[PDB]
C-alpha cells in the first residue's frame, strides 16, 4: 500500500493507500492517499 | 475535467492514460516512441494506454505498452511547480493509425485568447467525485500573462500559462494531469495545478510546452 501523499487512482481500490483512503490533492491535478 | 463534453471514441488520438492498475494520469503521444507528461505524475511501473476511449472496456482499438523509461525533468522543482514536465518513453513503437497517432511539438508559444482543446478522465465534478468512463473534452481559452498572475500572485512562474475560465464551472480536474492542452494543432500545454477545480478567479495552470522543446528533443536523441 502508497504512504499518505503518494499518487493514487482515483477509482482504484480505496486499500491501494494505507490510509483505506484516495483523495483529490488540493493543488495538483492527481488524487493522492489520504 | 469539469463542465465539458463527451470527445467521442478516439477523436484526441494523441490523448493516452498512464496506468498502473487504473488510470492515475494523461499524457500525450508526440511520437511513436515518446509521451509527454507531467513531472508529478512520476512513479515506477508506469503502463501507457494509447486507442483508448471508455477506459474500463475493451472496445478493440487499444494499445497496452509498459514505459521503458520514465524521465522527469531535471530541473522539476516540486515546490513552485517550475518545469513540470515529463518524458515517457514506450517499450515498443506505438502502431500509429487514425485512431493511435502522435500531436506536433509547437514550432512557436501560443497567445492569449487562443482557444485550446483540454482532455481528460479525470473528475467532472468541482465539489464531490464523478469518474467518467468516457474520455471528456474541454475548449478554453489561454488567459493573458496578467490575468493568470492575478489569480496566482507570486505563484506563475515563466514556464507556465493560465488556461479557462475566471468564473468557474469548467476546468481541468484532479485525474487530470499530464493530459494535453493542444492549440491549433501543437501541443502548447500540460494539465499541472489550480486551487481545486472550476473555481472562481482559479483557472487552470498549465505547463508551458513551447519552453521545453529543446531539453525534449536532446532527451530523445539521447535515449
Ligand atoms: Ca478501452
Amino acid at each position: 500500500c502508497s504512504p499518505s501523499g503518494a499518487i493514487c487512482s482515483g477509482a482504484g481500490p480505496p486499500e491501494q493507500c494505507c490510509s483505506g483512503a484516495c483523495v483529490p490533492h488540493p493543488i495538483l491535478r492527481i488524487f493522492v492517499c489520504q | 475535467i469539469v463542465g465539458g463534453y463527451t470527445c467521442g471514441a478516439n477523436t484526441v488520438p494523441y490523448q493516452v492514460s498512464l496506468n498502473s492498475g487504473y488510470h492515475f494520469c494523461g499524457g500525450s503521444l508526440i511520437n511513436s516512441q515518446w509521451v509527454v507528461s507531467a513531472a508529478h505524475c512520476y512513479k515506477s511501473g508506469i503502463q501507457v494506454r494509447l486507442g483508448e476511449d471508455n477506459i474500463n472496456v475493451v472496445e478493440g482499438n487499444e494499445q497496452f505498452i509498459s514505459a521503458s523509461k520514465s524521465i522527469v525533468h531535471p530541473s522539476y522543482n516540486s515546490n513552485t511547480l517550475n518545469n513540470d514536465i515529463m518524458l515517457i518513453k514506450l517499450k515498443s513503437a506505438a502502431s500509429l493509425n487514425s485512431r493511435v497517432a502522435s500531436i506536433s511539438l509547437p514550432t512557436s508559444c501560443a497567445s492569449a485568447g487562443t482557444q485550446c482543446l483540454i482532455s481528460g478522465w479525470g473528475n467532472t465534478k468541482s465539489s464531490g467525485t464523478s469518474y467518467p468512463d468516457v474520455l471528456k473534452c474541454l475548449k478554453a481559452p489561454i488567459l493573458s500573462d496578467s490575468s493568470c498572475k492575478s489569480a496566482y500572485p507570486g505563484q506563475i512562474t515563466s514556464n507556465m500559462f493560465c488556461a479557462g475560465y475566471l468564473e468557474g464551472g469548467k476546468d481541468s480536474c484532479q485525474g487530470d494531469s499530464g493530459g494535453p492542452v493542444v492549440c491549433s494543432g501543437k501541443l502548447q500545454g500540460i494539465v499541472s495545478w489550480g486551487s481545486g477545480c472550476a473555481q472562481k478567479n482559479k483557472p487552470g495552470v498549465y505547463t508551458k510546452v513551447c519552453n521545453y522543446v529543446s531539453w525534449i528533443k536532446q532527451t530523445i536523441a539521447s535515449n
